[PDB]
């Protein structure tokens, strides 16, 4: 069950890393609905993290 | 969350 966590919570990171990218792609083609929603997805992810 | 992102709209 541990492993299972762990990798869910692994799992949960390696998205935060793309939705990342995405923002800073966001950045560059000046839209500011790609950027908040990754910013949004982040968030939610931290706390399931915490959660984990 | 907007207000970030306008800082982050220069770059």
């Amino acid at each position: 069950a541990q492993k299972r966590s762990e990798k869910q919570y692994n799992d949960a990171q390696n998205e935060i890393n793309k939705w990342q990218r995405n923002a800073q792609l966001a950045l560059q083609k000046g839209d500011e609905n790609l950027a908040r929603q990754a910013l949004e997805r982040k968030k939610t992810y931290t706390d399931t993290s915490a959660a984990l | 969350d907007e207000l970030a992102a306008l800082k982050a709209q220069m770059l």
